[PDB]
């Protein structure tokens, strides 16, 4: 699935007075057993890199935020191979656990779907 | 299916070769040659063994040199080319009491006796399955059995009725180390010497096997402290960060 | 410890030279004492225990 | 320069086992990928070494295995072990499929090797299914004649194809003769596509337990992971030495040491343990033809994960509900096993119909629909 | 925290005596052991292994 | 004599004495049953094999043990 | 989406310091026997209902299947087995 999707659908949950009442309360759940937050990894960083879109992506983050990322990578690796979790700051808060590549990848991909689109155009 | 149609499953004796450390007692693989010899060679043969496989396993090379030399087997043709028989030797096979199938199932109501050389490997059960059919005739049927004709009950035979009868009475065999011939010490002795005809090398394979452990596990443990030392540096790995 | 490293483990050619001539020994001493072992623990079952009586 | 990264021909075995970047996080479920290698190399070893004693002919073949263990020396080692390594070889890979289920190896960039390994697969179940024929005892005859009878199912010309395929009326000699020569094959085969999935697998690198990217961090093959998969293989060589010196026949079945004989029919015809999961998703179907396409598409719809997996992170580490659908899928897996081998009696019929729905289920409703909630939940969830 | 001169804590896993022969001398007695063992393994395997294409019982009963 | 004989008979009168019972009773069932006429044009014959099974299984597990031991 | 070193295709790193010590300066085994009693204890405590819940469902499913079918195939079992059939 792209992120567009995924994050339409999202939307149209939240819209959703009753939909949202239901949903987010699950998803908070979800997150919280999911762990990833233990390893010191933001909700981003688990989105799989290896396509062209993810890789524009990934190019235009600000060089801040490209270094912190593989900052946590490294450390998320190293934790995995020593079969420890993170402690004290190195745990993710959910407060630290921003959307940074949502609005690169959108981009990217709101460009993609609208070439695609427009491939596809007859003149009337 | 019903369990008559598998037949009862039998006990799980306590063999001398059971256990991993454990070879065969050789001193009832000769007396179950003797049960072999005298009792069910009669109907059934032993074609894969060879005089040759009973030396220093249940007797001397003269004992067996011995048993294949009363026995008269096809030689070459002579030189008119007429056929000649001679003496057995080591090299020749234990021969059946029948040339063929049809001559063993006329001689048997129509049943085939099968060869026993790997018996003890073709049935589920092992030497418990032969020790327990040998021993598990009763005098009467289940009321309600109907057996087809030339039929004998055997709970522990697939179905109930098997082809052959009870063969096995106290002192049909005179052992020759003076041990009691009762029924179930001569099924003993026979399970275990069949089960040996089917698995020649268990004794040398569990022995081997005990050296492959010994020197496996301590490979393992080594390769254990071998892989810790070499990942050390990784698995200690630091960081610092300061982002740029 | 530092004579035994010198000779036996420095030269890569001293070392493979110490760990071959080693297995040799083991070689040679496990199968007797795997042998023994093994004739201990079944005793009177085998050939070579009622042999004598034939 | 390096003469391993120098000469071109130590480059290639350089690239492969020596400076081969690896993530530095690999877990033990990536050591089977070796373990398969040494079950080849076993299985090529002891095969060929049994075809110097073995005859292939219908009258000799059952006494040449006989004579293989009773004469030749070491013989009963060379048999036992090839005969156990064949359920080695798929306990193995069994393992190293489920875990690049688990983990996503089978996301892009990693279909083409995923898909290979689809292949890799079938030729490995064609290979055992053809040895298994050569000892030539009750099994060997009578499963070949079960397996190979569903190719008359084949619209039109099926039973033409199944008489090409036994050389006769019958399995028979000709059968015996030319599963031989296909069974030294097709491990050669095997090989080679085994080799084809490592080169395809080398433009994106293995994958790791955590789904992310390791060009952050990579770590040599050698000496890390040739050590660490000594450990895997002197446990396997354990599990190998318990099973080829202490209990030789376990797996097996006592009726294939009887002869082949075509008038007498076994008690149960069942496959080899490995195969018995697509034995019951075939008896699932009524349809002779239904049951043929079922069972085949049992493994070819292995090829459609890339497609149905909708998540956007790679493998379940992170992902509670998938990991629960996960482990119903593996348990319904062996019970499709288990089913396999019961006689078709109630009420292991109408159980085996709904394991074989739940089969296909997870392909196409419940990895879907999961993997399409679970990236809304991971979306709300952090926001 | 912050200096990169301040090396992170290591002294849950550094031995006092890691300079010295007897220390290093022990890490090659267990590699030693390990090859020992692999040699006497691979030289039972082989030697078991190829003697299978030496003369079978039955070929050797017919001499 | 045959040590099963005495061993066996023990382990029925003992601790397998529910199944000697069973047994018995079956037998006495269908031997009555047999008597009967019309008993040959009968849909449902039964017999006692079940019940045979469940005595020397018993049998067996009390036994098997002992009787190896005496040999 | 994998180069070579010194071209891995990492985005570009800086600002970390990673630092180790010497295989034949560590112990090891260090921490061993609490890695093996707390570390494991830990480990299978977080993954053990994703066995657990599965494994005693198939488990139940086929107790109950082998059981019916057992029940069948005996005497008392045999109206409802010629109603199954
Ligand atoms: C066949 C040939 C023989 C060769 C043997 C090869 C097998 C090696 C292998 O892949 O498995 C070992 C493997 C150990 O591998 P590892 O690299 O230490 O950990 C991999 C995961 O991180 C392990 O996941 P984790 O870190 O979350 O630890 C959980 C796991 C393992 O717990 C541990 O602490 C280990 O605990 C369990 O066993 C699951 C709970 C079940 C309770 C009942 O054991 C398991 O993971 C078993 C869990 C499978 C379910
Ligand atoms: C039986 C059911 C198994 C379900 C597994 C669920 C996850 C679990 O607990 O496993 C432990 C581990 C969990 O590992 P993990 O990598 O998810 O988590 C590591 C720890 N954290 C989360 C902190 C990073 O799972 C594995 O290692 C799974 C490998 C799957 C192999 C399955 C083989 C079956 C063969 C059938 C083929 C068809
Ligand atoms: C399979 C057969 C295994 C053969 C191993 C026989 C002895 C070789 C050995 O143990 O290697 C140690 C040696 C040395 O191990 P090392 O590389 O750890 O030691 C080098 C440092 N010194 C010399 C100071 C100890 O490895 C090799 O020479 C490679 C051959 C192994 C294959
Ligand atoms: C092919 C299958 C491979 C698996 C091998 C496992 C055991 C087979 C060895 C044969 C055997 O029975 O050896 C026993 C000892 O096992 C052992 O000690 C062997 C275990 C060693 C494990 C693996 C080490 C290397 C083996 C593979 C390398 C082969 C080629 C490399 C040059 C006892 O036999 P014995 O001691 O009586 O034997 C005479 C020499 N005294
Ligand atoms: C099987 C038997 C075990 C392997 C035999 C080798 C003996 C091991 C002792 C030798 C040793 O430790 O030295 C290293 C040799 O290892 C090596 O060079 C090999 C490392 C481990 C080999 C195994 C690789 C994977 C095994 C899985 C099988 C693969 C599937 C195919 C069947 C040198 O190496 P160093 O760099 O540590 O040097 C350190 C400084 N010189
Ligand atoms: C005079 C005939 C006769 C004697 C004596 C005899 N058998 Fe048999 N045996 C048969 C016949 C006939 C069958 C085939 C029964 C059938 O398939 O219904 C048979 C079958 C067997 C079977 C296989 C049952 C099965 O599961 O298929 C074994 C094992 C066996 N005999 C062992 C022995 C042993 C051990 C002895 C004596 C120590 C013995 N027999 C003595 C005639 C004999
Ligand atoms: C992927 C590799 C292989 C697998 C999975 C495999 C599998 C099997 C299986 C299951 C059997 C039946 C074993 C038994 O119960 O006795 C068998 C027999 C046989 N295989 Fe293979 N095999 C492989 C490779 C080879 C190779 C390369 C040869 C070379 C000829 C070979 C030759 C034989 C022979 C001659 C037999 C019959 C003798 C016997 O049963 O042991 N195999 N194989
Ligand atoms: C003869 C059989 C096989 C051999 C020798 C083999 C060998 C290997 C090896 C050595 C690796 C790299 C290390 C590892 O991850 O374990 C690997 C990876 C892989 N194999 Fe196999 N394999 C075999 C069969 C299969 C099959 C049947 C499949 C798929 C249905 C498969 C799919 C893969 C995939 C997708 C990877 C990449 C996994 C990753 O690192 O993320 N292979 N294989
Ligand atoms: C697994 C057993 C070991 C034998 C090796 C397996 C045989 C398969 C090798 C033939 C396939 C060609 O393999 C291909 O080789 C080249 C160089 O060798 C590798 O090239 C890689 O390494 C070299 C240096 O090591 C770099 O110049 C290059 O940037 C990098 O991509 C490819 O990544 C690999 O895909
Ligand atoms: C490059 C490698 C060099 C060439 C390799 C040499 C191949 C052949 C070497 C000898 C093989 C036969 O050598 C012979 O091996 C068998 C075991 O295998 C040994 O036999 C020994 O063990 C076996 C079981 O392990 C017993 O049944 C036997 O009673 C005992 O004597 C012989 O004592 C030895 O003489």
């Amino acid at each position: 699935a792209s992120i567009t999707s995924v994050v339409k659908t999202s939307e149209l949950i939240l819209k959703s007075p009753l939909l949202s009442k239901i949903v987010v309360p699950l998803a908070k759940t979800y997150v919280k057993f999911s762990g990833y937050r233990q390893l010191g990894f933001k909700m981003n960083d688990l989105i799989i890199e290896e396509t062209p879109n993810m890789q524009l992506a990934l190019r235009r983050l600000p060089p801040t935020e490209s270094y912190d990322r593989v900052y946590r990578l490294i450390r998320a690796t190293q934790f995995s191979l020593s079969h420890k979790l993170a402690t004290g700051n190195d745990i993710t808060k959910p407060e630290e656990d921003d959307h940074y590549l949502i609005p690169y990848i959108l981009d990217v991909e709101a460009e993609a779907f609208e070439k695609d689109a427009l491939d596809n155009l007859e003149v009337v | 299916m019903t369990a008559a149609e598998h037949g009862l499953h039998p006990a799980e004796y306590p063999w001398p070769q059971n256990g991993m450390l454990s070879t065969f007692d050789h001193a009832s693989l000769r007396r179950g040659y003797q049960v072999y010899k005298e009792v069910c060679a009669a109907c059934h043969s032993l074609d894969r063994i060879a005089w040759r496989n009973l030396v220093g396993v249940t007797h001397t090379t003269d004992e067996a040199k011995a048993f294949a030399e009363e026995l008269e087997y096809d030689d070459e043709p002579d030189d008119e080319g007429n056929p000649r028989k001679r003496p057995g030797k080591l090299a020749d096979y234990i021969p059946g009491p029948y040339p063929n199938e049809q001559a063993a199932r006329a001689a048997n109501q129509g049943a085939l006796p099968p060869d026993l050389s790997l018996i003890a490997k073709a049935r589920h059960g092992g030497a418990d399955y032969i020790f327990a059919l040998l021993t598990g005739y009763p005098d009467e049927p289940p009321a309600g059995v109907v057996l087809a004709p030339g039929m004998n009950y055997n709970p522990y035979f697939p179905g109930g009725g098997i082809g052959m009868a009870r063969t096995l009475f106290d002192g049909v065999v005179e052992y020759e180390d003076g041990t009691p011939a009762t029924t179930s010490q001569m099924a003993k002795d026979v399970a275990a010497f069949l089960t040996w005809a089917a698995e020649p090398e268990h004794d040398e394979r569990k022995k081997l096997g005990l050296k492959a452990i010994i020197v496996i596990s301590a490979m393992l443990g080594l390769s254990v402290y071998i892989k810790k030392f070499k990942w050390s540096p990784i698995k200690n790995r630091k960081f610092i960060y300061n982002p740029p | 410890a530092t004579t035994f490293y010198n000779v036996f483990v420095k030269r890569n050619s001293a070392f493979v030279a110490t760990i071959l001539a080693s297995a040799f020994v083991f070689d040679m001493t496990f199968e007797t004492a795997i042998d023994n072992f093994w004739d201990r623990i079944n005793a009177g079952k085998q050939w070579k225990d009622i042999r004598h009586k034939y | 320069m390096a003469l391993r990264k120098k000469n071109s021909l130590l480059n290639m075995a350089n690239s492969y086992v020596l400076d081969s970047p690896q993530p530095s996080n690999l877990n033990y479920f990536w050591n089977f990928g070796s373990l398969l290698a040494l079950c080849l190399v076993i299985q090529l070893a002891t095969g060929i070494t049994l075809a110097m004693h073995y005859t292939s002919h219908a009258s000799l073949a059952f006494d040449s295995v006989e004579h293989i263990m009773r004469d030749v020396n070491f013989g009963w080692f060379i048999r036992y072990a090839h005969a156990n390594t064949a359920s080695f070889f798929f306990i193995c890979i069994y393992a190293h499929m489920g875990r690049n289920i688990y983990y996503g190896s089978y996301k892009t960039p990693r279909v083409l090797p995923w898909s290979i390994g689809v292949i890799i697969f079938l030729l490995l179940i064609i290979t055992a299914f053809m040895g298994y024929v050569l000892v030539f005892g009750q099994m060997s005859l009578w499963g070949a004649t079960v397996i190979c009878n569903l190719v008359s199912a084949i619209p039109w010309l099926g039973e033409d194809i199944v008489h090409f395929l036994w050389g006769g009326f019958s399995v028979g000699n000709p059968t015996l003769q030319r599963f031989f020569a296909l069974h030294y094959l097709m491990p050669f085969v095997l090989a080679v596509f085994a080799l084809l999935h490592l080169i395809a697998l080398h433009t994106a690198g293995s994958s790791n337990p955590l789904g992310i990217t390791s060009n952050v961090d990579k770590l040599s093959m050698h000496p890390y992971y040739s050590f660490k998969d000594l450990i895997t293989v002197f446990a396997f060589l354990l599990m190998f030495t318990l099973f080829v010196f202490f209990s030789p026949d376990k797996l097996g079945h006592p009726d294939n040491y009887i002869p082949a004989n075509p008038m007498v029919t076994p008690a149960s015809i069942v496959p080899e343990w490995y195969l018995l999961p697509f034995y019951a998703i075939l008896r699932a179907i009524p349809d002779k033809l239904g049951g043929v396409i079922a069972m085949v598409a049992a493994i070819l719809i292995l090829l459609i994960l890339p497609i149905v997996d909708r998540s956007i992170i790679r493998g379940n580490a992170f992902k509670p509900i998938s990991k629960l659908l996960f482990g119903f899928f593996i348990c319904n897996f062996l019970l499709l096993g288990v089913l396999g081998q019961v006689h078709i009696e109630p009420p292991f019929i109408v159980l085996g119909q709904i394991c074989t729905i739940f089969y296909f289920s997870y392909f196409l409703i419940l990895l879907p629909m999961v993997s399409t909630i679970e990236n809304i939940f991971f979306y709300i969830g952090s926001l | 925290g912050k200096s990169t001169y301040k090396i992170p804590d290591f002294t849950p896993y550094l031995k006092k005596d890691r300079n010295t022969d007897a220390n290093r001398l022990f890490s090659y007695f267990m590699i030693g052991s390990f090859g020992m063992l692999s040699a006497a393994g691979a030289k039972a395997t082989v030697q078991d292994f190829l003697s299978n294409m030496s003369a079978s019982a039955d070929v050797l009963a017919m001499a | 004599p045959d040590p099963a004989i005495a061993l066996h008979e023990a382990a029925a009168e003992g601790p397998c004495h529910d199944f000697k019972h069973h047994f018995d009773e079956c037998v006495e069932r269908v031997t009555k049953a047999q008597e009967a006429e019309d008993y040959d044009h009968a849909e449902y014959k039964e017999d006692c094999v079940e019940e045979f099974f469940h005595l020397q299984h018993c049998i067996n597990d009390n036994t098997a043990d002992k009787l190896f031991r005496v040999l | 989406y994998m180069g070579w070193w010194g071209h891995m295709g990492s985005p570009p790193q800086k600002g970390i310091a990673g630092y180790t010590i010497s295989p034949f300066a560590a112990r090891p085994f260090a921490g061993v026997v609490h890695a093996a009693i707390f570390n494991t204890f830990r480990r299978t405590k977080n993954q053990a209902l994703f066995v657990i819940l599965p494994v005693s469902f198939f488990y139940y499913v086929w107790t109950q299947a082998s059981e019916k079918n057992e029940w069948l195939y005996t005497k008392a079992g045999r109206h409802e087995l010629a109603k199954a059939l």
